[PDB]
């Protein structure tokens, strides 16, 4: 189904390339913690030295060691001389506090080194954070720019930007809040190891004993919420995208009296995204505590047979310091590591998701070439194409477009008309034929420069949020004022814009705005010609506009029809009247074709289609 | 700023404090025993190993144990307990956004667009309940472990707690330093991410539009520019944050060695015992780690504090559209439409767009409203529709005011097709079933053949089950259009709104259609919005608008004799 463990080696190799800086990284790491974890043993020789001037001072000056453990072995119970026999103590001496000051003084130092090192590594984590952060993020959108057409087609618009926003910020958090924490805890799991090692390995094993029963707890623990981890996420898919259907269709939803549907439904997926996450939650988070007691469990062991070994004088007080801070500071990790499990285990399905996206089958190579339209011819040849292969919607397709030619394509309302310019476009690649501009092919070029050279009004209008003025000059955003304003104007955009008190300052947006279907329809338009386009593609352009408007539409952008080589979709025979050539398709192939004298003539669709104004 | 971050959380975290308080009061027992560990450590070391007492070691290490088994206990209820709490805080948020959000008229929910309001129900929400989560789990542990560690350190030697009553406070101010300074670097950068965010989502939105114009550099350019951006944030509040660790870190260090130092003077006279230090190293050690611990995740105020801002601007929107006090319900609303001297001006907006509309549709007659681009129609179909509010007038349909109905019967009575459409993702069947959602499959093709649209649902393999897209976009415009038409038709209302539903098609499907709607609609009202003065002339009346205000009234003929606009619009459209 999904690799987890995969994305996260790739997650790691993205944050931890090749040794350049995390080299550096590691090197400071590895010198702060070792030097940090040298500290308490320095700290257990201070107290050693403490113990040992506090027990020798109260015993008789002249006697020596050997004496004073035999003396004590004549006194009663015993046990107070083997406890003195690993002492080494010098009797009726005392605490120097010199050698206490210096040994101090020398940890002091020692930490002081420690954090500056824990502090560089950290900026050095950071900056190396960041970039990975930055480089996920251009490729995100490198990928988008890249993706098929298909892909949004056959997806939620708020599932892909959630992948495409939420997840990338969701990895940012989990590696800004977890990455320091495991280098940290990973290098001092082995330094605290390798000193406990040097102190004793009777506790040290006892120590290490938690690795296993930790690790087989963690497995069991693991095994039982990661069932729960994959519900609460398809659970909460599943309510993202009931939202996003309620959401963008509200309308629709409120109208036609849906409203309650919808809410039950979301009801009854919060109810199953609640119990989801509460289980995925609960079973994350008992990893902790388990982690917690077993060190707990191995703590009061080593805390015991220690004090038994001090009592009997195998191992010294201020080494038993050491080692229970040892304990303390190998414990620690492990607990640090199991807290941000959740955390952890939230980024990496995160990356995931976004690898996921990255991984998509991309359109094709696309042509270093750039598109030159010499003159402006258009032909067709024997072109099928044919989405969700097995149902073809364009077959053995041919058309001739002269330079200047205004072709117009008329036919029924699924025929494939807007599919033949979006062909033309090479928004989707053609299965069988080739379609050349000019003489040359444009599977064979660059589509940024082909797209670029071709001016579409689409069928579907979209504004962005912002200006009418930022809409309009979206078609050619280094056009001065007097060209914008010049092409608002030929739309007779100018026309309603002046009415509006906030004129080509007034902000719209694709679901509303101040602004109407017909007047979206003008901006599309004004925004189409100010590209100055060298081919032309008005893709039911007047839909939505008034007849009265679109007559003087059509004639101030006849200086635009004239030498741009027009591709016309229209319902209305009256737009396409008088074009060079009409093109009459039914099912994906050009049924008749001609002028409008000729076509009538030959009587056919054409004739019928017109005859409908006129009725029978 | 964060106000409305705390609002949000005391009215939604209200049913969950009992279990918050629960929370708290193991996750101090927890911690207690965390403490009291060491204690007992420090008491092996002074009653057994300096008396020799090795039955003491015994009965304090099954103390200890003890200690552990209380310390998981406590450990375990509370991250149940918190996990209650945090998941039901935000289930309850969602709920509460959700339900808000679904009481919004169009203008209300066009100030803040679908994408948004899915975000700030979704994500905003979660952002929320991680806050609360992490609070309850690792926050909260900080200020307890420093105050039970300096009343465990009073306990043990109430003669070198003075360390910990100046360390503490110290760190504390050192952290708040800090944390002053990265706050506004962090807001910053939550400001920097919903800005690349919001580019992010334009891109995606108008992926046709952007490659239809070439405009991948410029998008490229301007989403370059935003990470850098970004990115010079993020590295301002990481130059921040990794000043945390090694000012605890050196806390904890000078801590220790002054505690060495002060404790061996102690305990050179008879003022302190050894073991004393263990405990208080162990106390440092717990102490600082538990606040560095909830160091960590201090990126998540801001981001909740912005999110919380977004939801309750959400929450604090005031609806316009509401059933009064007792809407009148008619028996079986199927009858004509008032609209007497309605006006309607959009808020926001200097001048009214609609000015003394009066005209009556009686019941089961068509009537056709024409006007030129930006005239007025679709707002007095929505005016109908009672999606706005008249400023002035009323609507009066069946001669009560929309108003003074309950907008559910008004809408089950109207089958509308607006003309910015939509198509639910599914299959086709489940889009028609959102007309009736009790059809069967005989009346769903009865409804397609009369839209012209059974030839291609029948020639999908899968019938009325073959899939439909985010929005229809695997279809053609004509082809979204009599899906809607059918959809309107299955629903069989009183009253039918074409708001300009035949653009898509061509003359012999607009007239195949046409035909079947005045076979299915010859005892229903209709309502047209049309462009072509051809169709209008079946229609028993004809409104022309212009400049927002009616400009005749009356039937084809008459209105090409009285109305300059609309012998213009014939003169225009003729052949
Ligand atoms: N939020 C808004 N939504 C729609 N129209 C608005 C809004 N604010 C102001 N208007 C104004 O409302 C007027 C009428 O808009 P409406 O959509 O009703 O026009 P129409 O004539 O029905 O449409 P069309 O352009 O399709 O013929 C426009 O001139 C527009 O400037
Ligand atoms: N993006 C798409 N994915 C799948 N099918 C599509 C897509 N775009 C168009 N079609 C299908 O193509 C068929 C004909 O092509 P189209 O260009 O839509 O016809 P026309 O321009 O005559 O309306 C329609 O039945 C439509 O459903
Ligand atoms: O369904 V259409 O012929 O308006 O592309
Ligand atoms: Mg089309
Ligand atoms: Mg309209």
């Amino acid at each position: 189904t999904r690799d987890f463990k995969g994305s996260a080696i790739r997650l790691a190799r993205r944050l931890l390339p090749q040794r350049a800086l995390t080299l550096a990284v590691i090197l400071l790491g590895v010198g702060g913690i070792a030097i940090g974890v040298i500290g308490p043993r320095i700290l257990g020789h201070a107290t050693d030295l403490l113990f040992n001037g506090v027990i020798g001072r109260e015993l008789p000056a002249g006697l020596t060691k050997e004496q004073a453990v035999e003396a004590a072995r004549a006194r009663g119970d015993g046990t107070f001389a083997d406890l003195l026999s690993g002492m080494d103590i010098v009797p009726g001496q005392g605490v120097d506090f010199g050698a206490v000051g210096r040994t101090l003084a020398l940890a002091l130092g020692l930490y002081l080194v420690a954090a500056l090192l824990v502090w560089v590594q950290a900026r050095l984590l950071n900056v190396t954070v960041q970039r990975t952060m930055v480089a996920l993020r251009a490729e995100v959108q490198e990928k988008i720019h890249r993706l098929p057409l298909s892909y949004f087609d056959s997806r939620q618009r708020g599932e892909v930007l959630s992948r495409v926003t939420n997840d990338v910020d969701n990895i940012q958090n989990s590696v800004s809040m977890t990455i320091s924490q495991l280098l940290t805890s990973v290098l001092t799991v082995f330094a605290v190891l390798v000193m406990m090692l040097t102190i004793s390995p009777l506790l040290t094993l006892f120590t290490v004993v938690t690795v296993p029963a930790s690790l087989w707890v963690t497995r069991w623990i693991t095994r039982r919420s990661q069932p729960l981890f994959v519900a609460q996420w398809r659970n909460t898919g599943r309510l993202a995208a009931h939202l996003e259907e309620t959401y963008s269709g509200f309308t629709i939803v409120k109208t036609f009296g849906h409203r309650e549907a919808a809410a039950g439904k979301f009801a009854e997926l919060n109810s199953e995204t609640q119990q989801s996450s509460f289980g995925a939650q609960f079973f994350s988070g008992l990893v902790s505590p388990a982690t917690m007691f077993i060190g707990n469990l191995s703590y009061v062991a080593v805390a015991v047979v220690g004090g038994l070994q001090v009592a009997t004088g195998q191992i010294t007080l201020g080494s038993i310091q050491a080692f229970i801070q040892y304990v303390r500071q190998f414990n620690q990790p492990l607990t640090q590591v199991a807290g941000m499990y959740n955390t952890l285990q939230s980024g990496i399905a995160s990356a995931e998701r976004v690898f996921d996206l990255l991984d998509t089958e991309e359109e094709s190579a696309d042509s270093p070439r750039r598109a030159d339209v010499r003159t402006g011819r258009v032909e067709f040849e024997h072109v099928s194409f044919s989405y969700v292969p097995g149902t073809p919607v364009i077959e053995d397709l041919s058309l001739v477009a002269e330079p200047g030619s205004t072709v117009a394509i008329v036919g029924p309302t699924g025929a494939g008309k807007t599919t033949l310019v979006n062909l033309l476009m090479r928004f989707y690649d053609v299965d069988s034929g080739r379609i050349t501009i000019d003489g040359v092919d444009i599977a064979s070029v660059s589509r940024e420069s082909l797209r670029a050279s071709i001016g579409m009004v689409l069928q579907d209008t979209w504004l962005f949020a912002g200006t009418i003025y930022d809409n309009i000059a979206y078609g050619r955003p280094d056009a001065d004022e007097d060209e914008v304003i010049e092409a608002a104007t030929a739309a007779y955009v100018d026309r309603f814009v002046h009415t509006l008190p906030n004129g080509y300052d007034t902000r719209v947006d694709d679901d509303g705005g101040a602004i109407s279907a017909g007047e979206k329809q003008l901006i599309t338009i004004a925004r189409a010609v100010l590209a100055r386009p060298k081919l032309l593609v008005l893709d039911e352009a007047t839909s939505s506009v008034d007849t009265r408007t679109e007559l003087l539409i059509a004639h101030a952008m006849a200086e635009l029809r004239r030498d741009r080589t027009s591709f016309i979709i229209a319902h209305r025979l009256s737009t396409i009247r008088d074009a060079d050539l009409i093109l009459v398709m039914d099912s994906g192939r050009i049924i008749e074709r001609g002028t409008h004298e000729e076509l009538l003539a030959r009587h056919g669709r054409y004739w019928e289609m017109t005859r409908v104004h006129l009725g029978g | 700023q964060s106000n409305m971050l705390w609002a949000l959380l005391r009215q939604y975290v209200r049913p969950y404090r009992w279990l918050l308080a629960v929370v708290a009061v193991l996750q101090v027992i927890s911690n207690m025993a965390s403490l009291y560990l060491p204690t007992v450590n420090a008491a092996i070391i002074d009653d057994g190993v300096a008396k020799g007492d090795t039955a003491r070691i015994v009965e304090l290490g099954a103390v200890m144990l003890g200690v552990t088994a209380l310390q998981v206990v406590c450990a375990v209820g509370a991250v149940f307990f918190g996990a209650r709490a945090a998941t039901g805080f935000g289930h309850d948020l969602r709920a509460a956004v959700f339900t808000h959000v679904t009481t919004f008229s169009a203008e209300e929910a066009g100030r803040f667009g679908a994408a948004s309001l899915l975000t700030r129900t979704t994500n905003d929400v979660g952002h929320i309940q991680q806050l609360v989560q992490l609070t309850v789990t690792m926050l909260i542990t900080a200020p307890i472990m420093s105050i039970g560690g300096i009343f465990m350190a009073l306990h043990q030697d109430a003669g070198l707690s003075w360390l910990l009553l100046v360390s503490v406070p110290v760190l504390g101010l050192a952290n708040y330093w800090i944390i002053r300074h990265l706050m506004p670097v962090f807001t910053r950068m939550q400001s920097l991410i919903d800005g690349i965010n919001r580019v992010l989502r334009d891109q995606l939105s108008g992926i046709r539009v952007i490659r239809a114009f070439a405009r991948e550099p410029l998008e490229r350019v301007r989403f370059a520019e935003a990470n850098q951006t970004l990115s010079d944030s993020a590295l301002e509040a990481g130059r921040w944050q990794a000043l945390m660790l090694p000012v605890t870190t050196l806390v904890i260090n000078v801590s220790s060695v002054a505690l060495i130092w002060f404790g061996g003077l102690r305990i050179d006279a008879g003022q302190m015992q050894v073991g004393s230090l263990i405990a208080f190293l162990a106390y440092f050690m717990q102490i600082l780690m538990a606040v560095l611990m909830a160091t960590f995740m201090l990126v998540i105020f801001p981001r909740a504090a912005v999110c919380a801002d977004r939801i309750g601007e959400v929450l604090s929107t005031q609806t316009a559209i509401t059933n009064p006090a007792d809407p009148v319900r008619p028996a079986a609303i199927a009858g004509d439409i008032g609209v007497h001297d309605a006006t309607f001006c959009y808020p926001g907006a200097d001048r009214p767009v609609l000015q003394d509309v009066s005209f009556t549709v009686p019941r089961g007659t068509t009537t056709a409203v024409v006007g030129s681009t930006g005239s007025g129609k679709s707002t007095l179909i929505s005016l109908i529709c009672r999606l706005y509010d008249v400023t002035s007038g009323s609507l009066r349909i069946d001669g009560v005011d929309v108003r003074d109905l309950d907008i559910e019967q008004l809408w089950s009575a109207i089958g509308l097709v607006p003309q910015r459409g939509y198509l639910f993702s599914g299959t086709v069947a489940e889009n028609l079933r959102y007309g009736r959602a009790d059809a069967t499959d005989d009346e769903m093709w009865e409804a397609l053949r009369v839209a012209a649209a059974a030839d291609f649902v029948r020639a999908h393999p899968q019938g009325l089950d073959m899939p439909v897209a985010q929005g229809g976009i695997n279809f053609s415009g004509g082809q979204r259009q009599r899906l809607a038409i059918a959809r309107a038709v299955i629903r069989r209302p009183a009253i039918y709104l074409f708001d300009d539903a035949f653009s898509a098609l061509d003359v012999h499907t607009d007239a195949r259609v046409r035909d079947a709607l005045r076979e299915v609609a010859a005892d229903a009202t209709v309502v047209i919005v049309s462009q072509r003065i051809s169709t209008v002339i079946e229609a028993d009346q004809v409104v022309v608008i212009d400049d927002g205000r009616v400009v005749g009234i009356g039937t084809h003929d008459t209105l090409l004799a009285d109305c300059p606009i609309y012998a213009e619009f014939a003169e225009s459209q003729a052949l």
